[PDB]
RNA sequence: CUAUCUAGCGAAACCACAGCCAAGGGGGCUUGGCAGAAUCAGCGGGGAAACUGGCUUGUGGCAGUCAAGCGUUCAUAGCGACAUUGCUUUUUGAUUCUUCGAUGUCGGCUCUUCCUAUCAUACCGAAGCAGAAUUCGGUAAGCGUUGGAUUGUUCACCCACUAAUAGGGAGUGAGCUGGGUUACCCUACUGAU
RNA sequence: AGAACUGGCGAUGCGGGAUGAACCGAACGUAGAGUUAAGGUGCCGGAAUACACGCUCAUCAGACACCACAAAAGGUGUUAGUUCAUCUAGACAGCCGGACGGUGGCCAUGGAAGUCGGAAUCCGCUAAGGAGUGUGUAACAACUCACCGGCCGAAUGAACUA
């Protein structure tokens, strides 16, 4: 969570383990995400760390350019593409499962973003709501 | 009490104890001071400084003033008529209460009775004493004289003292910036009332001599005479 | 070695007056009365007449008979605390964030509430014993008086009050302030 | 004995000041007892004592401050004695090397007043033995 | 931070309220506890409490014995100067799948080897040397000026026990050994340089590595 | 609180008779250091 | 589908006796804990290779310096504690593919339970501990202690996360890895009359 | 470890040792009565909760066979001793006073004044007061012992053993 990453986080639905490629949204040339770890996380015997919507994760990067790819870096997950609930009844989820980079302290690296983002990801965060054309 | 005693604090000072050597050997000094000297004079001096007796033995060295142990003086003096290095000396070892001290000479009696008259020196109280004057410690920074001299040339009291102020002295004493202040002025004393140990030391912390200092004398002796005489001057 | 009678002398003065049944006493003088039970000790008492009285133990041991010594004390504390009476003095001092101290009476419980200490929210109260009572100093800052009887219900209460103020997991050497002991007299002043 | 000497210098070093000596600093050095703690209390909030006598700071002091929407330091010196210059005591040692390492304005605090007793004639051969460590110093005398 | 920050507070607000009083009154209960703390540490702490309260008791004994010790009052050349000073005892171990193949004898035991080894083939071997436990330095102390001076081994002439371990090399108490001495570097008798002396070893090998040995003289 | 295991006071023989013939050893080595 | 129950048919293996447990005795005896008729279904833990002698633990050897004391005497006839000097494979935060020829077995995953000598978590003490953070030390084992990549000699590992990613016993001599030399009887347990 | 002698067990039961290859006692036909060994006598368990001198009170004592292994010692638990020291010509505890001058002794330093620190160990008056234990301020100052002396009056203290 770190410096700058706003408020609490309510129990989502954890679809996504490690190592689950996803689409990247925003506009610095990276494509995809790998999923090396998650923050934050318990533990428990032979668990996966598991990965949700919301969550600040430890990731590598498999295509995109040659100067960020293959290196861990911070990433926010936007879109989850496994079913989730909202505590105003719904449930609900995207198309595809995607996710952004970013900083430790949670601010943005691109300029831009593709797509639709996480309404809880984005009330958590500041600068993904900042950098956000399309949420829900 | 073979265990659970105290210890007692063991040390690696240079001086070393008496014992009974010291004690005879002033014992028979003073037996041997006896016949040797003519005037005798016994000498009550509760509060003693070092400087001032010698002061006073380096004014007077045909003279010799003594001071020792009192029963072992009593004993050299002889305290019986029965025993006794000479006559009509027990009736004057009986008087010889206080902190004595003790004088041989060959000189007048008239000299130093108007010598000890006009001898006067300035002291502490000394308390079971009066001292002749009080004291009120002002609301505001405290001073080494405790308001005795101006205010600008006085230099204030260091903070090492403070809390014995607090646990001796029983003052209120509270600690702005590096000086020491108080909040309500403080006397400390009255004129024509006994001083206190803790009224004593205060004037004492000021460093105020402000007691009188006159010896008093009780009774002398002449050898030559073998009388007594009994003389309060004080 | 196995002191065959070991023994003290306490002092009544002309005013108090004291009752003994087995080892319970009863101490009462002009400020009022105390009691005290003193079942656990084995001893004995006797009065001699009514200006001294003797304790003393019969075969004792080196517990024993320091057991003795000790409980001469004790009684000789109640009696300075009818006839003078104990008075203990504290003061509470801040660098930065004045006390706000006071007493309240929470069905007769008679606590003493602390606020603001070192800027906190957190209200500390206190009780008080039976048989002690307050004074917050008139015309003296920061600076409160407790007086009574029993002198160890005044030391154990404020005894306990500075030990509510242990300053914790901080270098006390920065943080000077706390509620501290100025000092123990007696109520009297004169005697 | 080399590690206790150790935790000695840990101790020191860790009651050290936080210097960034490429940034925009004030030197102050003066003579002693001229009143550098008024100053440095009046410009800034660091209460060391105005007391007269000799070695009463005895390190390097900071004040930060601020003017015109910027930031500054201002770096108050133990204060000097002659010592003539060939051997020293650590103290204007370091107060030297601060003198030579640090690349920003330096600032003699000057006593036109009667305090300071000691006398004019000390006050300027003082001057004048630091004159040759004056090259490229940017030296602003003051009158106090 | 900074400064003499705290000391500086301690001279402008005295280091506390009730600091005196404490430090007072805890060297007076320091008399209890550390009596109670000889009797309770049930285990390992009641030795070092003990043995380090003899230490401390000890060196007062020689403090006051150094107060009344205060109170009741070598021919070396100049190139030298500035120095500081069967049935039994075998174990048949059949190797192989068909355990009748045993053929083998291991030496578990520090030996010296020389320079040049050329170690032979391993099918007509018998014994086996392993490679770690080879000195070729040790410990020799001089019995005069009492010198430790750490110097190769050269041969080792006697070996007791056996004849077998003089040639194998074994160093155990008792062997005599051809000890090196260059750099001590003295003049004898024609101006010769000596390069073997004789030393005796004292200690085992095998409880410490190290090998002391003193400077036949 | 959790009142940790004890050792017995049990006796255990083979510990006894341990006892007696290391005894025995002692005084045997005793005997044997006596003439000095 | 069996397992289960019922109507009918109807064996065998195996069997000294039979059975409740801990310590002790260099399954039964001794001392103790419990045990209430008779019994059903699951169960897989059992069923005529690990202290010589209180083993083991944190503090080197050898030669010296004091010697507390010991030697009934001797101090160097002689012992001798605690300390302390003597280098111990490269003295200036210069620095070796020492994991290289060991034919030797040891290395690894789920789950119980225990000990504590605590890695965190709780409370405390002392530390120049301004604070935040952090080092030592005390009580304390109630709870907790992660997921991956890896072998002609991984050797001890890196990767990250986590408040932390502490240590050992009794364990699979029943499943698995190597260059590799009648679990059907009763027992107790869990459920049930 | 090796020898030499001797005794036990082996072929052998019984009492006690809580039980038992090695311990302690003990000459085996069946029965009665009596007395005892070694071991024991709070209850199991037959026998005195016998008598009597002492010491011990463990926050997991000991009930041991014993010299024996951790072991030499620590310990303000406790009892008894030994050898020394002190004293109503005033012991120890304490409370009170003095605890000085040359002197701030020499370098040493920015500052060093009995105490940042190196080395010196004086005399003077002295009842006694060090070229000076310990807190100490930047130095100085102030306070305390070690040393004497005033009040009290009574036995006390160092070391060592067990």
């Amino acid at each position: 969570s770190g410096n700058g990453a706003q408020g609490t986080k309510f129990r989502i639905s954890l679809g996504l383990p490690v190592g689950a490629i996803m689409n990247c949204a925003d506009n610095s040339g990276a494509r995809n995400l790998y999923i090396i770890a998650v923050k934050g996380s318990g533990s428990r015997l032979n668990r996966l760390p598991a990965a949700s919507l919301g969550d600040m994760v430890m990731a590598t990067v498999k295509k995109g350019k040659p100067e960020l790819r293959k290196k861990v870096m911070p990433a926010i997950v936007v879109r989850q593409a496994k079913s989730w609930r909202r505590r105003d009844g719904v449930f609900l989820y995207f198309e595809d499962n995607a996710g952004v980079i970013a900083n430790p302290k949670g601010e943005m690296k691109g300029s831009a973003i593709t797509g639709p983002v996480g309404k809880e990801c984005a009330d958590l965060w500041p600068r993904v709501a900042s950098n956000s054309g399309v949420v829900v | 009490m073979p265990r659970s005693k105290r210890s007692k604090l063991v040390t690696l000072a240079q001086t070393d104890k008496k014992g009974r050597e010291n004690k005879e050997r002033i014992f028979d000094e003073v037996r041997e001071a006896l016949d040797t000297y003519r005037y005798v004079w016994v000498l009550h001096l509760d509060d003693v400084r070092t400087p001032v007796l010698q002061e006073i033995r380096t004014s007077w060295a045909g003279s010799k003033l003594i001071m020792g142990k009192r029963k072992v003086l009593q004993k050299a003096l002889g305290e019986k008529r029965e025993e006794e290095y000479k006559e009509n000396l027990y009736q004057l070892s009986k008087l010889c209460s206080g902190v004595t001290g003790l004088l041989f000479t060959d000189e007048d009696v008239n000299t130093v009775k108007e010598y000890f008259k006009s001898y006067v020196r300035s002291d502490y109280s000394r308390p079971n004493t009066k001292a002749p004057l009080t004291f009120t410690i002002p609301e505001g920074i405290v001073y080494s004289r405790g308001g005795q001299i101006p205010a600008e040339e006085d230099v204030p009291m260091i903070h090492s003292l403070e809390p014995t102020m607090r646990n001796k002295f029983e003052i209120p004493t509270k600690i702005k910036a590096g000086k020491i202040t108080i909040d309500s002025p403080y006397l400390v004393c009255t004129e024509g009332e006994k001083l206190d140990v803790r009224q004593a030391l205060i004037l004492k912390q000021f460093g105020i001599a402000a007691s009188e200092f006159k010896v008093k004398v009780s009774a002398y002796y002449d050898n030559d005479s073998s009388t007594v005489e009994s003389t309060n001057i004080n | 070695m196995k002191y065959i009678q070991t023994e003290q002398q306490i002092e009544v003065p002309e005013g108090v007056t004291v009752s003994i049944k087995s080892r319970i006493v009863k101490v009462v003088g002009p400020r009022g009365t105390l009691t005290k039970n003193l079942k656990h000790i084995d001893v004995t008492f006797t009065k001699v007449n009514n200006q001294l009285i003797k304790v003393a133990v019969h075969n004792g041991g080196r517990k024993h008979v320091a057991a003795l010594r000790t409980v001469k004390s004790l009684v000789d504390n109640m009696i300075t605390g009818v006839t003078k009476g104990y008075k203990y003095k504290m003061r509470y001092v801040y660098a930065h964030f004045p006390i706000n101290v006071n007493i309240v009476e929470k069905d007769g419980a008679k606590f003493i509430e602390v606020r603001n200490f070192l800027g906190d929210k957190k209200i500390r109260n206190v009780p008080v014993r039976d048989g002690v009572t307050i004074e917050f100093s008139t015309n003296v800052k920061d600076e409160i008086v407790l007086s009574g009887n029993s002198v160890e219900d005044v030391s154990q209460n404020a005894a306990d009050l500075q030990q509510i103020c242990r300053v914790r997991n901080k270098d006390i050497r920065k943080f000077l302030d706390g509620i501290y002991v100025s000092h123990k007299g007696f109520i009297t002043e004169d005697l | 004995d080399p590690l206790a000497y150790l935790e000695q210098v840990r101790q020191h070093i860790g009651r050290l000041p936080s210097i960034d000596p490429n940034t925009r600093t004030l030197l102050i050095c003066g003579y002693p007892n001229v009143g550098k703690s008024s100053f440095l209390r009046c410009i800034t909030k660091s209460d060391v004592d105005v007391q007269p006598y000799a070695f009463t700071t005895k390190s390097l002091y900071v004040g930060h401050f601020d003017y015109k929407y910027l930031r500054f330091q201002a770096i108050d010196t133990p204060g000097i004695l002659d010592r003539p210059t060939e051997e020293m005591n650590n103290i204007e040692m370091q107060s030297i090397y601060a003198i030579a390492h640090l690349r920003s304005c330096v600032l003699y605090f000057m006593d036109l007043s009667e305090q300071c007793g000691f006398t004019i004639e000390a006050q300027v051969k003082l001057f004048h033995s630091i004159k040759p460590l004056f090259a490229n110093k940017s030296v602003m005398v003051v009158i106090n | 931070p900074q400064n003499d920050y705290i000391e500086r507070h301690i001279k402008q607000h005295g280091k506390r309220l009730d600091h005196e009083e404490r430090k007072r009154k805890r060297e007076a209960r320091e008399s209890h506890k550390i009596s109670e703390r000889a009797q309770k540490l049930t285990g390992w702490k009641g030795k070092q409490f003990a043995k380090k309260r003899y230490a401390e008791k000890v060196s007062m004994r020689k403090k006051i014995k150094a107060h009344e010790q205060s109170k009741v009052k070598d021919a070396l050349p100049t190139y030298l100067l500035d120095r500081e000073q069967e049935e039994e005892m075998f174990k048949v171990i059949k190797t192989g799948k068909s355990r009748s193949k045993s053929w083998k004898r291991m030496i578990t035991k520090h030996t010296f080897v020389g320079e040049g080894f050329t170690r032979r083939p391993v099918k007509m071997e018998r014994i086996i040397r392993p490679s770690a436990l080879r000195q070729k330095k040790a410990n020799v102390t001089h019995p005069e000026l009492g010198v430790t001076v750490f110097l190769p081994i050269l041969a080792v002439k006697k070996n007791p026990q056996s004849p077998m371990y003089t040639q194998l090399g074994v160093l155990t108490k008792g062997t005599i050994i051809e000890v090196n001495v260059s750099e001590l570097g003295m003049v004898t008798a024609g101006g010769k340089v000596v390069w073997g002396k004789y030393a005796q070893v004292t200690n085992e090998p095998d409880r410490d590595g190290c090998v002391n040995a003193v400077l036949l003289v | 609180m959790r009142v940790r295991k004890r050792q017995s006071r049990r006796t255990s023989t083979k510990l006894k008779e341990g006892i007696k013939k290391k005894a025995s050893a002692h005084r045997k080595k005793e005997k044997k250091m006596a003439k000095k």
